[PDB]
């Protein structure tokens, strides 16, 4: 149950070692169709994603951007899942203002970031109703989410396995395991998937 | 600090924290910012055609008597979900296959914006699909976030598909035809305002949507007709044609209506070299 992560190519790793999990969060980089200083995956890569074998009921949360806005609903379905809600994170300053100025948008400025949520089969202990649609939380990088969304996750589905996609250093959690490619080393505590991985990867 | 503990424990909203939202005092202590706003206002009401307005039954209506072509559409059809998640409807509501039949693109011009209020559910999916049937791409999703200061904390929760309480109205952003921002800065002024309106959750019953819509329309592109379909009276503005099933009178005369864009008057507002030395633009290559 302590944080748990494994260093990885996410297009590759053999992800049914794993087992399954009430809560599934990916945060991609997706490719928007602009030049990016930090690589990204091609809308193929994306759809050939194996999130199908990681749940079979449950919820996805699954943040997006730019042409995103649809290629995430897109693979929503590819993955097997509907869509029930759309959390936004609304994006202050220092001084829990909205940055209003630059241009930080194609048509208008950019105030928050969006968060697909879908559901998968017939989840069972779960609580509605008890967070919000909206975060607020200042902004250090838009890529780096912020951490209200594993209190919300965790007042959702609590005391369930949860499997984060796209994760760095600082996203590990206890009831989570992470996976990601800037991630230190493998770090597995779960007994049944270390003997899934040692069987797999000897 | 972590609000959404916070809503978990007072029932006070996130966005309730959120300082200096209010639209008349924004950029009170940034005077280039705020003259940048009130030069395009003055620029709005310059050019703006008086308010017209006719009552029409949608469903029924051959949509392509409104004329000439528009500039910007703003689409508010009353969703079911209004009034059953916050009561009872005075009017015919809407399903997506009844907004989905409309012929939004018999009117739009050639070079459009559309701006489609969708709601906080299948809206935001439906909604979508009725842009691609229409010709627009989704380009834009301007959120309308609702503040409890006044009321907290837990309310409505409506949709047994929901997980999270639901505190905000998307207003979906489409684009048709080609548009360049490099080089159609008479057609549009990228970048003014921000996809966020933040408003304190109306009274019971009232349904409207907040004016600041209209300024994030006005701001962003200079086309002068500008169509709002499913609007009330309590919504009928200068520069706007207003169209809606109730709506006590009718002052519309398409001929009339036209004469305004056309010789010696043009389709477009202009700018002034002032407003050109403020806005939002580029660096050079
Ligand atoms: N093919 C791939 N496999 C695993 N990780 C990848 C990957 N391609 C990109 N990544 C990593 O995915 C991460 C996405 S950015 C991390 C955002 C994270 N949600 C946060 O809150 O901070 C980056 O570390 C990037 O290096």
């Amino acid at each position: 149950f302590p944080p748990q992560w494994i260093c990885c190519d996410i297009r590759y790793l053999d992800v049914s070692i794993l087992g399954k999990f009430a809560v599934v969060m990916a945060d991609p980089p997706w490719d928007i169709h602009m030049e990016l200083p930090y690589g990204t995956l091609t809308d193929d890569e994306m759809r050939r994603l194996n999130i199908p074998v990681l749940q079979d009921d449950g919820f996805l949360f699954l943040w997006v951007t730019g042409r995103a806005m649809e290629l995430g609903r897109e693979c929503l379905n590819l993955w097997g899942y509907e869509r029930v809600d759309e959390i936004i994170w609304v994006k202050t300053n220092q001084l829990q203002r909205i940055i209003r100025t630059g241009r930080t948008g194609h048509w208008l400025n950019h105030g928050k970031e969006h968060c697909l949520v879908g559901v998968k089969g017939n989840p069972q202990g779960f609580n509605q109703g008890l967070d919000c649609d909206v975060i607020v939380a200042e902004v250090r990088s838009t890529s780096h989410k912020p951490d209200e969304i594993y209190g919300m996750i965790e007042r959702l589905s609590p005391g369930t396995r949860k499997i984060e996609l796209f994760g760095r250093p600082h996203n590990v959690q206890p009831n989570w395991i992470t996976l990601g490619n800037q991630l230190d080393g493998i770090h597995l505590l779960d007994p049944d998937v270390v003997a899934r991985f040692k069987q797999r990867y000897p | 600090n972590d609000y959404c503990q916070h809503f978990v424990d007072t029932g006070h909203r996130p966005q309730n924290f959120i300082r200096d939202v209010g639209l008349a005092d924004r950029f009170e202590e940034y005077p280039k910012l705020r003259e940048l706003i009130r030069l395009k206002d003055e620029l709005i009401a310059k050019s703006n055609t008086p308010p017209m307005y006719l009552q029409a039954d949608i469903e029924a209506f051959d949509i392509r008597e409104l004329t000439p072509k528009f500039d910007v559409i703003l689409l508010e059809p009353p969703l079911e979900e209004y009034y059953r998640e916050t009561i009872t409807a005075n009017e015919k509501c809407w399903t997506w296959d009844d907004i989905m039949k409309l012929e939004i693109d018999e009117i739009a011009a050639p070079r459009s914006f559309i701006f489609l209020w969708c709601g906080s559910g299948e809206g935001l999916d439906l909604g979508r699909v009725c842009l691609r049937k229409w010709g627009y791409r989704r380009c834009e999703d301007i959120c309308w976030i609702k503040t409890n200061k006044n009321n907290p904390g837990k309310t409505k929760t409506l949709d047994p598909k929901a997980v999270f309480q639901r505190t905000k109205e998307h207003c979906l952003m489409g684009i048709k035809g080609t548009v360049k921002r490099s080089t159609d800065g008479d057609f549009i002024h990228a970048n003014v305002d921000i996809d966020l309106i933040i408003t304190e959750e109306p009274e019971i019953g009232n349904i409207e949507k907040p004016v600041e819509i209209f300024h994030i329309i006005e701001h962003f592109c200079l086309g002068r007709r500008r169509l709002h379909l499913f609007g009330r009276d309590s919504t009928i503005r200068p520069g706007w044609l207003t169209v809606g099933p109730t709506l006590t009178n009718s002052n519309y005369n398409a001929e009339t209506y036209a004469s305004y864009f056309s010789a010696p008057n043009s389709y477009l507002t202009g700018c002034t070299e002032e407003i050109e030395r403020l806005r939002p633009k580029s660096p050079p290559p």
